[PDB]
């Protein structure tokens, strides 16, 4: 008994139903069962189509935008226990943007090992609370029962009651001939036998005799030998939560891809490794790295939207290739690297076509080899082409590559400059082996500026809020090609990393000072700056006359006063002691050097008693009469000796305690 | 919005340079 | 002539002694 | 020589000074 | 009186002793030890009329122009400079106008320019005299660099159109232009509105007076000298006009010069090369017919002259050599050639091209090819950054030159020519909500559908009829029965509010002419 057929594994079919129909003898599915991505199919394809003979699904069974199946008891009439071994987004029945499904049919579901229960989407289906879940689940807190017909309440789900077990003052039923199983309080979860008594405590749902480890239908934990045990010890292994296996078991089917390879931490027998780990593969004891090869369906993938891009993150090698037409995203770069500017290696070529809005790939930082095993058709490891907006591979004199194969397809990517392609060529070290427009060098490098010189301060001077600068007048030989001069500040004090200012007047060069100027009046005090500008000259239809540029400098703002010293709380706390507390001030402009408390009694130049607070946020004030009123003011400071640079007051009062 | 700067600004500089061109010509005949 | 010769390249004296009388 | 890209008014009080003060003739059919 | 040009010296400047008309234009300049007393003991006020234009140019010394001519009335605008009848330019001490009497620019504008002295502007007006306003460029002034009080100097009806009023506003003569000495009288008009003749306004020349260059009326013996003093434009008569030249498919008569119709106008180029810019190079080669060798244009503009184009235009229909274009941004059509069917391209625009285009943006039509034909004899076509004609018209050129089989791959440029149709989709089934609107519209299908690739559904609110999402392709492989209609639900509408939706079509290009795919309509969906 529990076993009658044949024992299958489990099945994916979409859009035909010539291929359902190998459950039929099919009496197990050791794992799951998804019926999916069919819009053709109607309700006829599933009437005559009746599976009594499949008993149980192990992992779960998914159902996933099938027009016309309406209900699973015209499939399967006798699905009764889903197992969990396997879960989706932890559930074990999941229903999902099911069209047409107009009920379960479930009226036999009756337990789950492990798991819940997903119903989303699902604008046909009822019979769902119905069939309570409470009574087939050990947690229906991780259920998922949301935008289905049964929730906006039109279903007519009358059950067949128009010595069961009693728990309103209601029993439960599943048909009208099958009563629950229903223990007492004192048999939790293991199940019991005809006649009512406790299991062992290693049971599940049902057993066949009381008090007795080898006699359950389905094991709480563990199963080894003929027997539900208690825990999988060593030679043996744990094994997916309903049974224990050796090492033969492990060791075996690690070598049976020669795929998830067994492997073995804490006494199991894993598919892989947990984390930080890289195998001994011999005893395969979970060892530490000494990482994540991303060996792609088919040798490839098309990445065109972070969307598509999320799929792979964190991969370090690539055993395969890339297609890349990512023209678009919002917080591309950053997204991007964090999934995949980890990747460090590729075994095949790669391709780009068409990625249209993107500027820089230097947040590849990782991908420094390329292996070119596939290799991009023309006997290239690589693709580029129709790239229009890039401007940076990357700083090749700090980004290193190693592509191990295949030439360079570089066409049609307007605005690089063939330096770049020459630091490719030189960096990544494959200069000798593109053959002819493999770089198609007059479709790339064309529509970009290319400022070969740099822009270079005459004068510079800060303040807190103002910089006032002057620095070199570029100018073109004929001189109205300059059109600006374009400032693009933003604020840095790291220094690991926007304003058009226009042409002054030409006019002469005797001693002609047309060193443009830029003084600024918002800016933050005591705060570093990533500013670089760049000459806006004029792109001839020949030659463009370059320009300069400035550097990416970095300037930190002046330290004036600071800011309110936060959150002035005088708590008197006795007749004498108050305690003063506060936060620092938001804008310490300059390293808070102290702070000041004065103090100053409320009648009913001159010395107030004082206190200069070094360091600290807090501050008791002792020696005070007894409830008398009291005028209290602090300041901040962010400067010590040279004649201080200190915050403004923050008043507050308190009144001590009586006597 | 650019490239209706880039035109005029162009422009008015293309418009300048033909009246120069009929300054130096007349200045040979020789 | 001398917008190509002395703006669009650089002249001599003489080229502008050309355009001279 | 002024070993610059004489464009407009560095290429004009140039040639009012080349030129002089007889400048040249502009003289059409003459 | 002609046109003059003075240079260098105040010397020619009182040659001036009594012209009472300009006919031609004046270009004096290069005048900077001038000074202001220089032009105070200088005027000839008997001036009222100017045809061509004026240059002014770094005459220093210089700060108004009332005491000159305080009676010049009218340009006719007959010479213009760049469309311009007037520049004034780096005017150094020139201060302010007081030229109230300047009546009529009858033809042209006025660009202005680096005349850092200039005030006295906002209380006149430009439609008055300037029929055209917009062509006006004003810039580089004191009063721009803001610092005039612009007031008149004094601080006609609209009836009287062209006519002008006299002092008390009385409308003129017919043929009185802008003002008149006595209300509505020929003799005593001011201007003349079409031709002058003895002493007074005339529309026509009354026999034998020739109508000569459209303001007068000269004898046969006038027009005869204008011919034997050049033994310099040696004059022919026809049509009751002494001319310079007769037109195309004309023949002189050895007696009396008549332009008599050919039995079956050489415009030799100078260095086989007009390379084309302006207006002031459109008055030049008028109703031409031979272009002996080839042409160079750019015309990057936006005041579309398209229509005065084509007056001073396209008689020609033969070129010896290849023709180019480039960065001619302003124009939209090239139909106004009104004969244009053959180019040789003999001499070849490099590239071994008959034909340059380089950034010409606004260009949609090159012709209607069933109207006007076309001609290559040797050559290929330059064709680049042409955002606005399709390859459709390049194929139908490439085919209506019958020269498709001489271009090479990008002598077209593929991608910048045409990217700013013949299908359009419908809207198979509709559903709107006040949310929500799901839609299943016609499946379009090229030949190759491997090359189709999105349909793209532009959509934006407008409530106004004034008037950006790709979806999927659906499955092919038959289509006797299937709803291939593809489906897109939208979701985030509000009640109540209307939409301009409308699709668009995405395939991959082969390289024949392309199977070119649908729009859908504009459609306006209002939720509830």
């Amino acid at each position: 008994h529990l076993y009658p057929g044949e024992v299958c594994p489990g099945m994916d079919i979409r859009n035909n139903l010539t291929r359902l129909h190998e459950l039929e003898n099919c009496s197990v599915i050791e794992g799951h069962l998804q019926i999916l991505l069919m819009f053709k199919t109607r309700p006829e394809d599933f009437r005559d189509l009746s599976f009594p003979k499949l008993i149980m699904i192990t992992d779960y069974l998914l159902l996933f935008r099938v027009y016309g199946l309406e209900s699973l008891k015209d499939l399967f009439p006798n699905l009764t226990v889903i197992r969990g071994s396997r879960l989706f987004f932890n559930y074990a029945l999941v229903i999902f943007e099911m069209v047409h499904l107009k009920e379960l049919g479930l009226y036999n579901l009756m337990n789950i090992t492990r798991g819940s229960v997903r119903i989303e989407k699902n604008n046909e289906l009822c019979y769902l609370a119905t069939i309570d879940w409470s009574r087939i689940l050990d947690s229906v807190e991780d259920n998922h029962i949301v935008l289905n017909k049964d929730d906006n309440e039109e279903c007519g789900d009358i059950c067949p009651g128009t010595n069961c077990p009693a728990t309103q003052f209601v029993e439960r039923c599943w048909t009208h001939s099958h009563c629950q199983k229903v223990c007492p309080t004192i048999c939790k979860s293991h199940g019991c036998t005809a006649e009512g008594l406790c299991c062992h405590s290693e049971c599940l749902g049902n057993c066949s005799q009381p008090d007795d480890p080898t006699k359950c239908v389905a094991c709480r934990n563990f199963y080894l030998d003929g027997r539900c045990v208690e825990t999988c010890p060593p030679p043996y292994y744990h094994f997916q939560d309903w049974r224990c296996v050796n090492f033969s078991f492990c060791q075996d089917l690690h070598h049976k891809c020669k795929c998830h390879q067994y492997v073995i931490h804490n006494n199991k027998c894993i598919p892989e490794c947990p984390s930080g780990y890289t195998m001994n593969s011999s005893n395969l004891l979970c060892t530490p790295c000494l990482p994540k090869v991303c060996h792609l369906l088919e040798g490839e993938k098309t990445i065109d939207s972070v969307t598509s891009a999320q799929e792979l993150r964190g991969c370090t090698v690539i055993n395969g290739s890339l297609i890349i037409n990512i023209r678009g995203g919002n917080n591309l770069a950053a997204e991007l690297e964090a999934n995949l500017g980890l990747i460090e290696e590729i075994s095949g070529y790669l391709k780009i076509r068409r990625s249209y809005a993107l500027v820089s790939l230097s947040f590849f930082r990782k991908l420094r080899l390329i292996r070119g095993e596939t290799l991009e058709i023309g006997n290239y490891s690589f693709y580029a082409l129709d790239n229009q907006n890039l401007r940076q591979l990357w700083d090749w004199s700090k980004h290193n590559l190693t592509i191990t194969q295949g030439k360079l397809f570089f066409h049609y990517n307007p605005k690089l400059c063939l330096s770049e392609i020459h630091k490719m060529e030189e960096v990544s070290g494959t200069k000798g082996r593109q053959e002819r427009n493999d770089i198609a060098l007059k479709t790339n490098g064309d529509q970009a500026s290319c400022e070969n010189e740099l822009l270079k301060f005459s004068y510079i001077r800060t303040s807190f809020d103002k910089i006032l600068l002057r620095w070199e007048p570029y100018w073109p030989p004929d001189f109205r090609d300059l059109l600006g001069f374009m400032l693009f500040y933003k604020e840095a004090p790291y220094q690991n990393v926007v304003v058009d200012i226009d042409p002054p007047l030409r006019s002469n060069d005797p001693k002609s000072q047309n060193h443009p100027g830029w003084l600024m009046r918002g800016l933050k005090p005591w705060t570093q700056y990533a500013i670089f500008v760049k000459t806006l000259v004029t792109f001839s239809d020949e030659r463009r006359t370059y320009g300069a540029k400035s550097d990416i400098i970095y300037v930190q703002t002046d330290a004036t006063n600071p800011s309110v010293p936060l959150d002035p709380i005088s708590v008197s706390n006795s007749s004498s002691q108050i305690i003063l507390k506060w936060k620092p001030p938001s804008d310490p402009n300059g390293n808070i050097t102290h702070y000041l408390v004065f103090w100053e009694r409320q009648a009913e130049e001159e010395h107030r008693p004082f206190e200069k607070v070094v360091n600290k946020e807090s501050l008791v004030i002792s020696g005070l009469r007894h409830f008398t009123g009291y005028r209290i003011e602090l300041q901040a400071c962010n400067q010590d000796t040279p004649e201080e640079r200190c915050s403004v007051a923050a008043y507050v009062s308190a009144r001590t305690m009586p006597e | 919005q650019i490239l209706k700067e880039l035109e005029e600004s162009s422009f008015r500089k293309t418009f300048e340079d033909y009246l120069h061109n009929v300054v130096f010509v007349p200045r040979p005949s020789r | 002539g001398i917008v190509e010769q002395c703006c669009t390249s650089i002249c001599s004296l003489y080229q502008l002694e050309n355009y001279c009388n | 020589f002024v070993n610059q890209h004489l464009c407009g008014s560095h290429l004009v009080e140039a040639l009012y000074l080349v030129c002089g003060e007889r400048g040249f003739f502009y003289t059409p059919k003459a």
